[PDB]
């Protein structure tokens, strides 16, 4: 919510209004990796979808 | 200096004379800056780049594009323009653009000889590119499977 | 209502004149003003060079021993010939010239139908002592702007390969502009007048000019009347 | 001041600075190097000789 | 194939204009099939010879296969989805693609050299998407918010300012009017001025009911301009919006409410007709330039002269020892900038109301008829701030070192300013040019990596299972709201039941199709916290669900299931990416 | 090459699902009408 | 690619065509003469502590940026000498203020500074030079007319 | 000519399978099938199918 | 370029900055016409079979293709060469690889060059509509060509 | 509902590892003579590529 | 010279609102010389009538109201500008409007004189409340040409010394708006032609068909002294 507030800030100097869902699609892909922390099935440090 | 010259006899010191519109004969508001100026045309005569080509002859060995800058010209469809097509809600022209419209050398032949006869609908077929990758992995030991 | 009519045509010259219309009612100075202006500005029966066969021509882009410009530029001058015919559909104007002097529009074979209005119109020059030129300017009559480029696709089967095809610019007119002013008749409250300043190089008489144009409007209204 | 051709067409010169040095050949640098290049040179004029 | 675009005014909004012969070369295939279908051709070889002879036969057949061909006008370099749209080719005598002006806003282009390619739909598949989801008249919305594709941003809208213009100098100002139709016919003859204030009896529709636009009686007073305007307004559009000062974005939201309240079609017809009338008045308002139309303020030269002997005073206060050399520079900078803003305080009042004319009384003050004023009102292309630095002192620029000039340009571009100071201004030129040049290239590459990471995101499910989302709020920083609530929520799906200034009374249930009406609620209540769900919290595996995205699309209804969103977003962030240096 | 082997080494049988995948091969991506086939193919794959 | 007043008299950062070869041109002057080896000499008039002598000299880029030279914008009158007692001069390539009893040079003519494409444009001082950059390109592409008025 | 086919979009909301319907329909009006009921007027069969959707008689 | 009458006044559509509003006048009077000459040429003889001829004619063609090519295999200079008319007749030794079963024995008894040779001329590149002007040709050093 | 048991559209591809037997399933000949030409007659060597 | 005869004339009539007249062929400057022609003729000179002079009784003030009618008196008068009438044998004719009772005073309550041709008796002159209300007004239709102002052509009545004349701008125009579309037209094997598609709307006086007819005849009259 800060990232969208910060990048949009850049767009404030640009006077742009974006439907935030998009800025976040980019953000969601950047967080596709979920480092499986707790020991379980896959591993103890296995990063997965 | 300019003005000194224009008062010698009796001349339009103000090259901003009032114009009579030849469309009928009315006068425009606020006389305008009109007169002689200098133009400079370049060598960009479009007849050096306007050598219309969209459908002609392609390559023999593979799907190689033969054309330069002047004669035999054509829009360069690249992987980035591919993403443009992958960027719009129009998925049907996308299908065409990377199958029958721009991929299969047999795809367009097998379809052009039917559009000249008239039939509004097409069918894919088999992309020869796949036929390369396909057999290649066969040498290693991989199986293609299409059931039901 | 007093019928629309033109008073004595203000004639300052044979080439250019200005028609004057007195009995014009509310808005006709502009009605006919443009209804004639446009037609007068484009479609008019004129005479222009179509095909010419010069003797010393390997190719139209050649430098004939004795002329300042191209053979085609000789044809460039021929493009705007001020020739006036009386009835022929097409006519051949032979141009022969040998001797030190500017090949003017007087050394041409002066035919009875060929009436050049400006005799001193120099086409090209023949400055060499023992040199010569000889051609036949086949000029015909048409209307508008018709180029030999849009006509070059056919070749017309040419055995005498000296028949170069050149641009037929059929526009006798050049300056058509109308003005208006208060016209006063003896019986009426207010009338408009029209002064069409038309310019012709010397092929069509000013009256015959406004005659043809008005006539074509009549025929272009033929079909327009049926509902 | 006026030559054979100036008899027909003259350009209205108008300089604000009374000059002492007048305009030379426009393409100096180029044409005279060609002269130095392809010619009889008894010493070593920059061109075929250098 | 490739081609240039042009004017071609008479072409309706749903149809473009292709040049005769170029059209032939590209639609040949269909001509052959159509020929041996109607019963005119023998074989394909015989048909080739038909086109080979310019047969009058194929000319009629040409009419049949082009006059109604949903084609794809695609521009290859587009870094945005809505850059690829559809039109309807017409047999036009020309050498370029005549395009409808009211679409250029979307393409961000004009009529002077825009290269575009025309793609032929070989199958009905492409054809059906063409006029359905690609047609200009069928997708007047943007995937960023409620941005109407069709909007006058040219002198055509400036032409409308001549329409809804209001000066006291107008013959007819005083009489009354009962019919908008005869109002237009009052100008078709040109008698009563289009600036005449007349009491007009108008009928106004506003659909507050369930399938019924409740109307009402209203007596107003407007110029003949707006009178004429009203004649083609679809019921769904309330009179309130059209009664204003008329500006670029103002007339923009004109059609936006018109669409978000009534529908698509009424907007189509609307746009077209205005276009024609708009151009008429734009002609009547030939904005002249060249030496002759620029002016110089009686206060400009005096305030400069003040700040002239004033800096001469600071020069002396340096020779005296009251200010440091460095603080001398910045101080001078301040006062010349002070004079600069006073130059503004001059040329603006001057150029906004100095024009006075008498009518029905004494000389009343009317908005300056000066073209610069009309430009600074509606606007077309070009900032009135650089125009400000054309009639006024340019101010300061960048020095060959990097800082800011300590010796300001006190001259104006109405006259020819000095060599040396403009030579320092030459350094400014350098700057600008270069920058634009390289940044565009690296920016497209930025969007490259953007799509490289988001192409796997396609809507593949219907419903996910998360009750989570993000907190969308009007992030008010400093003074008044900067980034509003409406334009962050418009087009999405409510994350959860949002409340009103009152509790236990939901203004937007969790499951809602968020559009204009619901956003109007977000604007009339004291609501400050509106949680809207997004893809970042989407529970859907390997994609997003329709219920998590919303209705945002070429259409304003249910998002297609298989509608790629990640890709159109990379494009939709890299779009402003080109706008970044 | 690297990513090729990165999947081959274990045998991650990716059914050729997606955009770019169906782009290189030249077939229907699971979008719009393509997904129509894919939902019918969803019930069709790994079942019988 | 930066511009510096040390180009006033031989190189034209102004003239540099648009397209493939942009930014890396900086044209040679008309009054420019390539030295025997690699340098280039710039014509400047020797002003000896008061009297502007008509003797033209040839300086280098080192010596130009070493001596006090006047621009082409130096008002002379009646005799050709400075009517004023102060003038803008480049000491090392910086236009500053100098006394008349210190100035050693002055630019010969208003043309002893630019090229074919620079000198060709009238009143360059008034229009921007970046438009002359783009203009530079357009010059080498002038179209052949038949009858040149 | 058509300026807005939003009506077709509403009769059949698929906007995809819709194209497959007219697909097989254009096939009938070409390769045997059946003749086009509505007397055509210059409009190719693709547009004829468009019109049949707006009437909603063949889907 | 050229100097002429220019006025400054917006018409909303026909002159957005770079867009220039020109009047018939220019193009109609050739007061600004440019001339363009292009050049083409044909590579020479020598084949694994024998020498080559510059056609010296033009076999099995229509009426048009004959009225322009003489006994030298060249098109009449000053004729109408537009679109894709034939310019230079180029002969090419067919070859062993191309021969046919039903044609043999003729060129084994009858004569020599009565069949082995074919026609692979050169034509006007799409985009040219002018007139063939200059023609310079050269023949077989040591062992002279035909009449050329 | 029930789908079609006939070929209507392509399907998903499985990429893992295959056995050498699986490979031989498509072998329809054993190339013997390596030389691709007959040298004399410009013709394709039998029992070759 | 070449001659092309008019072919294919698409009479697209709607019988009431308007008519789109397509016509072929129109060469260079013919879709122009003819399109512009009709525009001016339709907005400058054309026999048409409409109420011009009107006298209630004495109270003629542009912003006052008469008890009985809920509208302003001046607005009643513009409803009169809309009344489509057409006299052909008389210049100015005076009628009388007498109506008293519950309901809107339609144009069907006037005294119908022979010259007066009310084509739309439906057009309500002024609404009348439920009472007796003896509204009366000397409606007076005048004949004219196109659109002449009634602001300058104010007659000499109760206008000089007093103030009791509210004569409105009578719509003497059987037209309402003129438009045209010019796209590429052809002749079997000719170059470029323009397609004359003139769109004309009428007010309700004459049927567009004969309107186009009346107009064409008048243009031929302008060429009676020419062709």
């Amino acid at each position: 919510r800060y990232i969208v507030n910060e990048v949009q800030d850049v767009y404030r100097l640009q006077g742009v209004k974006i439907n935030d869902k998009h800025i976040e699609v980019i953000v969601r892909q950047m967080l596709r990796k979920a480092t499986i922390v707790n020991a379980g099935s896959s591993d103890f440090l296995e990063g997965e979808q | 200096e300019i003005k000194e010259l224009l008062k010698l006899g009796d001349l339009p010191t103000s090259g901003q004379i009032r114009l009579y519109d030849g469309r009928t004969g009315e006068q425009f508001e606020r006389p305008v800056t009109v007169g002689y100026m200098y133009m400079l045309k370049l060598n960009h005569l479009v007849d050096d780049k306007m050598h219309a080509r969209s459908t002609g002859s392609y390559s023999l060995v593979t799907q190689q594009p033969l054309g330069g800058k002047a004669q035999f010209g054509g829009q360069r469809f690249g992987e980035m323009e591919v993403w443009a097509l992958e960027a719009y809600g129009a998925a049907y022209t996308l299908q065409e653009m990377l199958t029958v419209k721009s991929d299969d050398v047999n795809g367009r032949t097998k379809m052009y000889k039917n559009i000249v006869d008239g039939n509004h609908q097409m069918e894919p077929g088999m992309p020869e590119s796949f036929n390369v990758l396909l057999k290649e992995i066969r040498s290693l030991g991989i199986n293609i499977e299409l059931e039901d | 209502f007093l019928k629309p009519r033109l008073v004595d045509i203000e004639q300052v010259s044979s080439t250019h004149a200005k028609v004057t219309l007195e009995p014009l009612e509310r808005g006709f100075g502009h009605t006919l003003g443009n209804a004639l202006r446009r037609i007068l500005l484009s479609s008019m029966p004129g005479c222009a060079v179509t095909e010419v066969e010069i003797d010393g021509v390997l190719h139209e882009y050649s430098t004939k021993e004795g002329v300042q410009e191209d053979i085609l530029e000789i044809l460039l001058n021929l493009k705007g010939l001020a020739v006036r015919v009386q009835g022929k559909d097409e006519v051949i104007l032979t141009l022969n010239k040998s001797g030190i002097g500017p090949v003017t529009a007087a050394d041409i074979t002066h035919d009875g139908d060929v009436e050049i209005v400006k005799p001193q119109h120099v086409i090209c020059h023949l400055t060499d002592e023992n040199a010569s030129i000889s051609m036949r300017i086949k000029v015909q009559r048409g209307r508008g702007y018709v180029p030999a480029s849009t006509r070059i696709h056919s070749e017309e089967d040419e055995r005498p390969i000296g028949r170069l095809l050149v641009d037929a610019c059929y526009s006798p007119v050049e300056r058509i502009a109308y003005n208006v002013e208060a016209a006063r008749v003896e019986q009426r409250t207010d009338l408009d007048k029209l002064v069409i300043e038309m310019e012709t190089n010397g092929t069509i008489d000013p009256e015959e000019a406004i005659r043809r144009a008005a006539t074509i409007l009549a025929e272009q209204l033929e079909a327009f009347v049926d509902l | 001041v006026y030559s054979y051709t100036e008899k027909k067409r003259i350009r209205k010169d108008f300089g604000k600075r009374p000059q002492v040095l007048d305009v030379p050949y426009l393409l100096s640098i180029q044409l005279d190097s060609f002269q130095k290049f392809i010619e009889q040179d008894p010493e070593g004029q920059y061109g075929l000789e250098a | 194939g490739r081609s240039v675009i042009t004017v071609g005014p008479y072409l309706r909004l749903h149809q473009c204009g292709l040049p005769k012969k170029m059209a032939l070369e590209l639609f040949k295939p269909f001509i052959y099939g159509k020929l041996e279908l109607r019963g005119l051709a023998t074989t394909i070889k015989a048909a080739k010879k038909m086109v080979e002879r310019e047969e009058a036969v194929v000319w009629d057949i040409l009419d049949e296969v082009i006059r109604e061909h949903p084609v794809l006008l695609n521009r290859a370099p587009t870094l945005h989805r809505l850059g690829i749209q559809a039109f309807e080719p017409v047999l036009i005598e020309g050498k370029a693609i005549q395009l409808h002006p009211l679409v250029c806003a979307a393409y961000n282009a004009d009529f002077d050299g825009d290269q575009m390619a025309v793609h032929v739909p070989l199958t009905l598949e492409a054809q059906l998407e063409a006029r359905a989801l690609m047609m200009s008249t069928n997708n007047i919305l943007s995937p960023a918010n409620g941005e109407p594709i069709i909007v006058p941003s040219q002198d055509v809208v400036l032409g409308l300012y001549y329409m809804t213009r209001d000066c006291v100098n107008a013959k007819g100002e005083g009489m009354v009017l009962t019919g908008p139709k005869e109002a237009e016919r009052l100008y078709r003859s040109g008698l009563a001025s289009l600036h005449a204030r007349v009491k007009v009896r108008i009928t106004e529709y506003e659909k507050d009911a369930n399938g019924e636009l409740v109307a009402k009686t209203s007596l107003k007073d407007t110029t003949v301009g707006r009178a004429i305007l009203w004649m083609i307004v679809p019921k769904g559009l309330p009179y309130s919006i059209v009664n204003q000062a008329l500006g670029k974005k103002a007339i923009s939201k004109m059609l936006n409410t018109c669409y978000r309240i009534l529908g698509l079609k009424p907007t189509v017809i609307f746009a077209d007709q205005i276009m024609y009338t708009g151009f008429a008045y734009a002609a009547r308002s030939g904005a002249s330039v060249g030496i002759d139309d620029m002016v110089i303020p009686e206060k400009k030269h005096e305030i400069i002269s003040e700040a002239e002997a004033e800096v001469a005073e600071i020069q002396e206060q340096f020779q005296s020892g009251l200010v440091t050399a460095g603080e001398r520079y910045n101080k001078v900078i301040d006062i010349w900038a002070a004079a600069n803003d006073r130059v503004s305080k001059a040329m603006m009042d001057n150029l906004q109301t100095e024009t006075v004319i008498n009518r029905d009384g004494q000389e009343e003050k009317q908005v300056s008829f000066n073209s610069i004023y009309m430009m600074a009102d509606s606007g077309a292309r070009g900032s009135a701030a650089q125009i400000r630095q054309l009639a006024g002192m340019r101010g300061l620029m960048a020095k060959p070192d990097g800082s800011i000039i300590e010796t300001p340009i006190t001259a104006n571009f109405r006259e020819g300013l000095n060599v040396l100071q403009y030579f320092i201004s030459t350094h400014g030129a350098r700057k600008g040019l270069a920058d634009t040049a390289l940044k565009t290239a690296n920016s497209g590459y930025l969007t490259r990596r953007l799509v490289d990471v988001a192409q796997d995101l396609v809507v593949t499910e219907d419903d996910c299972g998360t009750h989570e989302g993000i907190m969308m709020t009007p992030v008010i920083e400093g003074g008044d709201v900067k980034e509003p609530l409406r334009d962050r929520v418009l087009g999405r799906v409510t994350a959860e039941d949002v409340l009103k200034p009152g509790t236990a009374d939901i203004l937007v249930p969790r499951n809602t199709l968020l559009h204009e009406q619901w956003c109007d609620l977000l604007e009339e209540n004291s609501v400050d916290a509106v949680k809207v769900r997004s893809v970042v919290s989407c529970d859907t595996d390997f994609g997003v669900c329709a219920h998590c995205y919303g209705r945002d699309l070429a259409r304003g209804h249910i998002i297609n299931k298989g509608e790629a969103i990640g890709v159109i977003a990379a494009q939709s962030i890299g779009e402003p990416g080109t706008q970044l240096t | 090459t690297r990513v090729l082997t990165e999947a081959a080494v274990a045998g991650k049988r990716d059914e050729l699902r997606g955009l770019k995948e169906n782009v290189i091969v030249g077939r229907l991506i699971p979008a719009g009408t393509g997904y129509a086939y894919h939902q019918d193919r969803m019930r069709r794959r790994a079942a019988g | 690619r930066d511009v510096h007043p040390t180009h006033y008299g031989r190189v034209c950062p102004i003239e540099t065509p648009e397209g493939p070869n942009i930014g890396l041109i900086n044209s040679l002057s008309v009054y420019a003469q390539t030295n025997e080896y690699g340098f280039l000499e710039t014509p400047y008039r020797k002003v000896t502590d008061g009297v502007v002598t008509d003797e033209i000299h040839y300086l280098s880029a080192i010596e130009e940026g070493n001596y006090v030279i006047a621009q082409a914008n130096s008002n002379l009158d009646e005799e050709g000498h400075f009517v004023e007692d102060l003038v803008t001069c480049r000491s090392k390539g910086e236009s500053s203020l100098f006394s008349r009893d210190q100035v050693d040079y002055m630019d010969v003519s208003t043309q002893q500074v630019v090229s074919v494409g620079a000198s060709l444009i009238p009143f360059l001082e008034h229009d921007d030079a970046n438009r002359a950059l783009m203009g530079a390109n357009m010059q080498r592409q002038a179209v052949p007319t038949l009858r040149a008025d | 000519a058509r300026v807005t086919v939003q009506d077709a979009v509403e009769k059949i909301g698929n906007r995809f399978d819709l194209v497959l319907v007219a697909a097989r329909r254009a096939r009938q009006m070409q390769v045997g099938g059946k003749d086009p009921l509505v007397p055509e007027e210059n409009d190719k069969t693709t547009v004829i199918a468009l019109r049949e959707i707006e009437e909603g008689l063949i889907n | 370029g050229q100097n002429m009458r220019v006025a400054f006044m917006p018409w909303n559509g026909y002159n957005f900055e770079d867009s220039i509003l020109v009047s018939e006048r220019v193009v109609q009077e050739d007061r600004f016409t440019t001339i363009h000459i292009q050049e083409l040429a044909c590579v020479s003889r020598d084949t694994k079979l024998g020498p080559e001829e510059i056609t010296a004619d033009i076999p099995n063609v229509g009426e048009a293709a004959l009225s322009k090519l003489d006994e030298s295999g060249i098109v009449y200079i000053g004729a109408e060469v537009t679109g894709g008319d034939i310019l230079v007749g180029k002969v090419t030794p067919k070859g062993e690889t191309q021969l046919t079963p039903e044609e043999k024995l003729l060129r084994a008894i009858f004569g020599e060059k009565a069949s082995d040779v074919k026609d692979s001329s050169l034509r006007v590149p799409n985009g040219v509509s002018g007139t063939v002007i200059d023609v310079q040709v050269f023949t077989r050093d040591g062992v002279e060509k035909d009449k050329r | 509902l029930k789908a079609q048991t006939k070929t209507e559209e392509f399907d998903a591809i499985k990429i893992a590892l295959a056995s050498p037997d699986m490979i031989r399933s498509w072998s329809f000949g054993e190339v013997k003579k390596p030389e691709t030409i007959n040298y004399r007659t410009f013709k394709p060597e039998r029992d070759g590529l």
